[PDB]
């Protein structure tokens, strides 16, 4: 009688063991991706293009009469250019005159790979537009395709509807 | 995917019980999921119930204690509640929110489904056919469950509805004259019973084919509402996309109904009949009717909702509104329980409207229908004779009456009484039936054709 | 034509910039085009009741205003299709998507625009002629059974400026153009009519022509008339299938409409699976019933607006063909399911409840539903006539008759075909209770019966008297055992059994008894009642003294006559023609009278 | 109990081997998706 | 007389349902007693004692059927109706409370 | 350590009293102690919730109670159980909760009764008719339940081995008596089987001399479990032997009936009815067990000599 219970516990824990191992593979892959993105932000021209995009997308989502851009101190020269470009593009697209300032007193922690945060005039609304947040957001939304690519498709799934 | 950075708001207009009222929110959605961060670093989840312009109203899943109107931040996801589903999640145990509580990893999704889903297009619905045997004779040889029907277990409070539900999960399967799974959702379950389900499923080796959702009595009441939707959302994925048959057991729908009333009050809706929302009817149908067979696919979903009857009154809106939209009933009694009969299921008031199609040659055995009808009449007569005996005495009875009393006593002792760990297949249940029927001479078995008797009656 | 969503409180959506909107108009809310209706209005804001789930709707979403209120799309292609309660083709949704679900915000036109229909003009109209509402200007050839007549929509008239030549047209083309007071209207083959509006007729006529169902019971004793309204109980064991199939297969009506209101998924499947497999002989060919049928399918988990609207969608489709000169028979699978949907909406609107929790206007809605049935004189110059019958079922919770829905229905319908479960348990079909069932059209049909059959009326009167007496004698028999019982009562008891066995009982699974022509039904009853009278006279005229006739003498003496009477149901109308069956029945009548004659 | 641990190790090794076959391809696509910003104005913006 | 005259309540509803079940069981058990006596009576036909026993048992059964249960059913239906009437007045008050709250809120804006 | 709060105290303290009590209970639970928390009334707590819900002008549910009443009661009731405590010492304590629902009636539609029943594992319902008859403690024995049977079966089988089957048979007898009682009220015992007559009399033996006790007497202020099972063991043994005797000699010459058994061994029924008076603690455990063994030997000799 007790032998049956022992077999159940061994098989059930064995299933969890392999599932945890698969979750470690995903975790390690995401950590490697973060290191690869760190290598990207070490660039200059490619990173400035990312900043041009990130600032524009932040501004378009917040749509406030006044905005403050907060960034890592070492990235200020590049963000300055990104804001100067984002402003005339924003105004044309939205037809709203928004005063966009950069925060020169507070800066993002230097351990963040890169990206920006966008605050409204009273600093009560913030846009989580850093690179690490965007990567985590996309990695989860696209995760079903990661599963299949790495470990194979579900052989028992016949209808995708 | 959206690939749009999330907005986090620190603007709070006020907090009122379970609700947090936000301000200056950009294009909020109804039913949007948000996450709160309290000043102590504590995180909470919630869902937007009303969006009146920029005034979004969010119900917090956990308690609202500790939330202020100055520092608490609200992160919006930009989307609604969509459950990650996969085949691998079968064999896992989750809480009401869909999070693992079995020390395993988070589900690695194959897709994301809206838990509310859609109604199944009736043009592609297939009438129920084959049977799914439960292993419990009282509901295999008397009121079997067709492969596609929805038949509830009504019980009074205090009866062993949870022990039977667990037994069905351990024993249920196909007739076998690898493609069968059970999805079990317990709403409002107390800690002692929740442990019972988790441990009993793991120990007996059944977990490989069970997806278990536990929503505890002290868990958020809103999570109790999605719990049955998550269970069915998984069932729909497993059944219709992965070509397999799924048995879904929804335990304590009465506790769900109470959680639904709480949500209605949060919306300041005027209560309807007996305090319940006027839309309780469609809400139960929304859950119950996400089942059955579909054209062109080999999967199926069945349901066995289990409901506690308040004050043991079948008239109460909960069992009344349920039964009105389900196909028959199992009905667990109290007299059989007090007499120490397990399972305590009373065959006379029970009914399975689809049994006519569930059983018969090619699905169970040729004689299934005939044995059931004769046993039912014999039990009904035995009860009638027992009532007579109590008035006229034993000496006033004739031989035929004594045979019915012998059947009545041995029927309950051998056929209905089973034990929680004896698994009686459909063929053993019928053989037990014949052992009781061979008490009577052939001429008294009026409901069994002579051809059936000549084949099965002897030996 | 667009407004914007101002806010969502659940299934209720508040719109802004929606000044140009009428109450009970239609809107398509959000980017998924969710179907809903406008109920309350204030300023340029509107309160929208959305039928489907509102999850994901944002503030600022568009709202598209549709000028027409809840309406049914009427035109070629309506036949053979299965619709949602708000007129959404389920056979196209499941076939254009390859899905098993009804998509949220699904937008499939009620009638497909990719079919090139065969249209023949009336050939009587000319450009410059005058046409009025209800006039027929051409016929579409759909199938071998039902011609789909194209009528000028009601509330329209004028001078004809263009008539399409005969040819192949789809539902998006222009077939007729007419000008009224300088205003030109371009009409296709499809018209739209608000579902809550009653389609006008020239006049509402009395219903005098019987509804010729194939059952001996539910005809001889409890007649229904074309245009009449009846109710049928719907319980698991009542055997309602017999009426549904017998009425849809062999009825003398032209078009069958089956309306679900909000039943169990598996029950809707049973109807959808059975119907396509039903056939009937027509011109000697066996045709599918779906060529002259339309069906509306609604399960309990469908949007409540559709479950409530389903009953009116069905009858609107019924009236559409009524206006063609067809006789239409509509069955509502469960009017209790409809009443449940109606109560739910009243609850959502926080209306004060009345009797047993139902809306105060429950009775008014049911009364206006059934009033739409009846025989009418149609609109349009063709001076055609038609009718709509309703055979809606009732299934109150608990099986009681106290529920306002069944009580109100019984106060409205003129015929009640009360079914029972005990009869089904006894294997006696059709399962007709007899003592509870009634028909209030017996007087209306007396003119027809007198004109064509003459003896039918006294026969059905005597038959009910015999059956009622059999019930009245039940207490005497229980306390006596037919010992201390009059010989005249023994005749009543044993003959009443003969009636119950070999007349009122009918076996629809036998090829000879599938359908009993009326002339056969009255033939069978005539001989049984003639026997009754002969047996009563044989005993009564000899019961004085010395030498009397008793039932034991009659039964033993002419047992072959009792057998021949029982054998009468086996006269298969398919092989034995009208003259042969009548001839054989005449021979039994003569043999029967002579059998008693030999005793005097 | 040894057969259970033996099968477990084999399944983990299989997953490790499988994910390696295209590890760089999956990572490469992910970096491309995050690098491509694609800014957009909310669909309900009306000015 | 016509009703047991128990004030409408959920407690009274429960009691009446239990009382009705008891009355129905008594009717059936006494009917079976009568049927058993009737069979023995007819078999014999200590005789007059059976005729009195049958008339006495049938009289009690008839009273349960024609007097006591009808009265329980009328009482139960009365209770059910009165309970729905109390539910309605609670609904009415709650509706006006919700409307008054909405009116108060508008004034504050 | 009790918490005192009277009906004339502010509604907010009336609500908080329960939370204060359970907080102290958990505090000592985390010491490894076994804590037993007794509530006076949860209907008064629910009343406080109804009063405050009204004052706050929030939408009510059934009978004026807040729709979240069930959540508050579940929150309280689920703060209990045997636990492994936090902290290095690996100690294990427990909290038991005994609730108390004041009954407006026997109708469990009562929002508080219904919400409690959906949570609690053991319900000791008190019958109104037994209270009216001054049968104490007043317990219905038909509507009550305990969901810990299987949990305690391990304990009972380890220490006693006899209790589980005695428990089953005792419940069978009490339920059989209720069904026989329904018929006796109608037919007046005119026709009963001899086994049915024994069931009625043993069930009365149980009702009067086992399930009835005066808790203010030295002998029944507390009856130790070994004695409770001892008493039942003898009564059930009597039942089985009395049933065997009448059914074994049935359809024979020397048919045994109840009238013969009651006259034959009347002193045995007196002794069985006297077991409640053995007075524990004043008298010794070893003697009480020995005395019950003597009753078993006397019964066995009584039936052996009868047959």
């Amino acid at each position: 009688q007790q032998k049956k219970i022992q077999m159940s516990n061994l098989m059930n824990q064995a299933r969890l063991k392999v599932l945890r191992a698969r979750d470690d593979l995903i975790t390690d892959l995401l950590n490697e991706a973060k290191q690869r993105l760190s290598k990207v932000v070490k660039d200059t021209t490619r990173y400035q293009v990312l900043l041009d995009g990130l600032v524009l997308q932040g501004l378009y989502q917040l749509l406030e009469p006044r905005m403050i851009v907060r960034c890592r101190k070492q990235d200020f020269p590049l963000v300055k250019a990104a804001v100067q470009k984002a402003i005339p593009m924003y105004k044309i697209a939205t037809k709203k005159d928004v005063d966009v300032q950069i925060d020169l007193e507070a800066y993002l922690p230097e351990d963040i790979a890169g990206g920006v945060e966008i605050y409204n005039g009273d600093r009560k609304i913030k846009v989580s537009n850093t690179l690490e947040s965007r990567l985590d957001l996309i990695a989860q939304q696209m995760m079903p395709e990661v599963r299949g690519a790495l470990f194979g498709a579900n052989a028992n799934r016949k209808f995708l509807d | 995917y959206l690939s749009q950075p999330r907005l986090t708001y620190k603007t709070v207009s006020g907090v009122n019980g379970p609700l947090v009222i936000l301000d200056h929110v950009k294009f909020p959605r109804y039913a949007e999921i948000v996450h709160l961060t309290l000043p102590d670093g504590t995180k909470r989840s919630g869902q937007v119930l009303e969006v009146s312009g920029s005034k979004a109203v969010v119900q917090v899943f956990e308690g609202t204690s500790g939330i202020d109107a100055k520092k608490t931040s609200c992160e919006f996801t930009g989307d609604i509640l969509r459950t990650p589903v996969s085949e691998d999640m079968l064999g896992r145990v989750f809480n009401g929110s869909g999070k693992p509580i079995d020390r395993g990893p988070v589900v690695l999704a194959e897709d994301f489904l809206d838990i509310m889903g859609q109604p199944i297009n009736p043009q592609c619905r297939i009438y129920p056919e084959e049977m799914i045997q439960t292993g419990i004779s009282a509901i295999d040889g008397m009121n079997s469950i067709a492969r596609g029907q929805k038949i509830p277990i009504f019980s009074a409070a205090g009866l062993p509805h949870n022990e039977i539900a667990a037994q069905i999960c351990r024993q249920a399967g196909l007739v076998k004259k690898e493609n069968f799974a059970i999805v079990f959702a317990a709403m409002g379950v107390n800690m002692e019973t929740a442990r019972f389900f988790k441990s009993d499923f793991e120990e007996n080796g059944s977990m490989d084919n069970v997806c278990l959702f536990l929503n505890l009595a002290n868990d958020p009441t809103i999570e109790r509402i999605i719990t049955p939707r998550l269970a069915l959302t998984t069932a729909e994925f497993l059944a219709y996309q992965c070509e397999k048959h799924v048995l879904v057991i929804l335990t304590d729908m009465s506790s769900y109904a109470e959680a639904l009333r709480e949500v209605s009050a949060a919306r300041e809706e005027v209560p309807g009949r007996r305090g319940f929302p006027g839309y309780m009817y469609t809400d139960l149908a929304t859950i119950y009717e996400r089942a059955g067979r579909v054209e062109g696919r080999n999967g199926s979903i069945t349901q066995i909702p289990i409901l506690t009857m308040p004050n043991d009154d079948i008239t109460h809106p909960i069992p009344d509104l349920t039964g009105y939209i389900t196909e028959g009933q199992i009905y667990v009694d109290r007299q059989l329980h007090n007499r120490q009969i397990y399972p305590p299921i009373n065959v006379l008031p029970s009914l399975s409207r689809l049994m006519k199609s569930a059983i018969g040659e090619g699905m169970t055995r040729k004689d299934h229908a005939d044995v059931s009808n004769q046993l039912y009449a014999c039990y009904a007569i035995g009860k009638d004779v027992q009532a007579m005996k109590a008035v006229v005495g034993e000496e006033a009875l004739t031989s035929d009456d004594l045979l019915y009393l012998e059947f009545l006593q041995k029927f309950e002792k051998n056929f209905i009484t089973q034990g929680p760990y004896e698994n009686r297949t459909v063929y053993e249940t019928l053989d037990i039936g014949w052992q009781l029927l061979r008490i009577f001479p052939k001429e008294m078995l009026k409901r069994i054709p002579q051809s059936t008797l000549s084949e099965f009656y002897p030996r | 034509t667009f407004g914007y969503v101002h806010g969502v409180s659940g299934p209720v959506v508040t719109a802004c910039d929606m000044a140009g909107a009428a109450m009970y108009e239609l809107v398509r809310v959000g980017h998924s085009e969710l179907v809903g209706e406008i109920i309350r209005l204030e300023g340029d804001m509107a309160t929208i009741q959305v039928y489907e789930e509102t999850s994901g709707v944002s503030v600022g979403d568009p709202v598209l205003r549709t000028g027409k209120p809840l309406s049914v799309e009427l035109g070629p292609g309506i036949m053979g299709a299965i619709f949602d309660g708000i007129q959404r083709p389920l056979s196209d949704i499941s076939s254009q998507t390859q899905s098993i679900y009804i998509p949220r915000g699904v937008n499939v036109s009620a009638l497909s625009r990719d079919i090139k229909w065969e249209f023949i003009p009336s050939k009587n109209l000319r450009v410059g002629s005058h046409i009025t509402g209800g006039d027929i200007y051409g016929i579409v050839n759909e199938n071998s059974l039902i011609k789909h007549k194209i009528m000028l929509p009601p509330r329209s008239r004028g001078s004809v400026t263009y008539i399409a030549p005969p040819g192949n047209y789809d539902a998006s083309d222009v077939v007729l153009e007419l000008e009224f007071e300088g205003v030109k209207e371009k009409l296709s083959m499809v018209q739209v009519w608000p579902v809550r509006q009653v389609r006008p007729v020239t006049e509402k006529l009395p219903a005098n022509h019987p509804l010729l169902t194939g059952q001996r019971v539910l005809d001889a004793l409890f007649p229904c008339v074309q245009g009449g309204t009846t109710a049928i109980p719907g319980a698991f064991g009542c055997g309602k299938t017999v009426i549904s199939q017998s009425l849809s297969k062999y009825s003398n009506s032209d078009v069958i409409i089956y309306v679900g209101c909000g039943e169990r998924g598996n029950e809707m499947s049973e109807v959808l699976r059975d119907f396509p497999e039903l056939t009937m002989e027509v011109d000697g060919k066996v045709e599918s019933i779906m060529k002259r049928t339309a069906l509306v399918a609604n399960t309990s988990n469908m949007p409540v607006a559709a479950r409530e609207a389903s009953i009116y969608t069905g009858i609107t489709l019924s009236e559409y063909f009524r206006d063609m000169g067809y006789h239409v028979s509509m069955m509502a699978d469960s009017t209790s399911r409809w009443a449940e949907a109606l109560r739910e909406i009243s609850g959502r609107l926080a209306e004060m409840p009345a009797d047993s929790g139902y809306p105060a206007y429950l009775g008014a809605r049911l009364a206006s539903f059934y009033e739409r049935a009846g025989r009418v004189k149609c609109l349009g110059n063709p001076e055609r006539e038609g009718s709509v019958s309703i055979v809606g079922a009732v299934s109150p919770p608990g099986g009681d008759f106290s529920d306002p829905v069944t009580s109100a229905t019984l106060g409205i319908v003129q015929v009640f075909w009360g079914l029972d479960k005990k009869l089904a348990q006894r294997k006696h079909f059709p399962s007709v209770n007899w003592l509870i069932s009634y028909s209030k059209y017996m007087r209306a049909l007396d003119e027809y019966y007198d004109k064509h059959f003459t003896e039918f009326v006294p026969l059905r009167t005597k038959a009910k008297e015999i059956l009622q007496e059999e019930e009245d004698l039940a207490e005497i028999v229980q306390l006596v055992g037919k010992a201390s019982l009059a010989e005249t009562d023994k005749i009543t008891l044993e003959v009443a059994k003969l009636i119950k066995d070999d007349f009122l009982q009918q076996n629809g699974y036998t090829p000879y008894d599938r359908f009993c022509p009326f002339y056969k039904t009255v033939g069978m009853l005539s001989n049984m009642i003639s026997f009754y009278d002969m047996a009563r006279r044989a005993v009564e005229t000899t019961a004085q003294s010395d030498n009397k006739i008793t039932w034991s003498i009659i039964r033993e003496h002419m047992g072959e006559i009792l057998y021949k009477l029982s054998s009468m149901k086996f006269k298969d109308p398919v092989k034995d023609g009208e003259a042969k069956i009548k001839a054989d029945y005449a021979q039994l009548l003569e043999d029967m009278q002579n059998a008693f004659r030999s005793l005097e | 109990s040894a057969e259970v641990e033996q099968a477990t190790r084999r399944q983990v090794q299989g997953m490790q081997s499988s994910q390696q076959r295209n590890r760089e391809r999956v990572l490469t696509q992910l970096l491309g998706m995050v690098c491509d910003v694609r800014p957009q104005v909310h669909p309900n913006y009306r000015i | 007389k016509d009703r047991i005259e128990i004030f409408p309540s959920r407690m009274a509803q429960t009691i009446m349902k239990a009382r009705l079940k008891g009355a129905q069981t008594g009717r059936n058990l006494l009917k079976k007693k009568s049927d058993a006596l009737t069979l023995r009576f007819r078999q014999i036909l200590s005789f007059v004692t059976l005729d009195e026993a049958i008339k006495i048992t049938n009289r009690r059964v008839n009273a349960i059927e024609h007097v006591i249960i009808p009265r329980i059913e009328r009482t139960l239906a009365y209770i059910i109706t009165e309970l729905d009437e109390r539910e309605r007045e609670e609904f009415y008050r709650l509706k006006k409370i919700q409307e008054k709250k909405k009116i108060i809120k508008e004034k504050s804006e």
